[PDB]
């Protein structure tokens, strides 16, 4: 669907939308601050 | 206005207890795990009174 896509609910996955730069930084600060909290994780069956 | 959760110690102190024994404080206050909450921790101990 069109508006699916647009509001990230399906076509891809969390890891996938994301910028590799921010992905990069999220990992890298994580243990002192989580970012996995800010961005859906869809799943689909 | 420097108290905190129905006793006579401070905000700041119950802060840098969280962040010390859990690193809880910036990304919000929240039950600590139990496996980290054991007999010489602080958050076990702690009984507030009124």
């Amino acid at each position: 669907m069109p508006q699916w896509s647009y509001m990230h609910i399906s076509g891809q996955d969390a890891s996938e939308y994301l910028s590799p730069g921010l992905v990069q930084f999220a990992r890298a600060t994580e243990t002192y601050f989580s970012l996995n909290n800010k961005f859906r994780n869809p799943t689909v069956a | 206005g420097y108290n905190v959760a129905q006793c006579n110690m401070t905000k700041d102190w119950f802060l840098v207890q969280m962040l010390a024994n859990y690193n809880i404080g910036y990304q919000g206050f929240y039950i600590p795990e139990s496996y980290k909450d054991r007999m010489y921790s602080f958050f076990r101990n702690f009984q507030p009174m009124s």
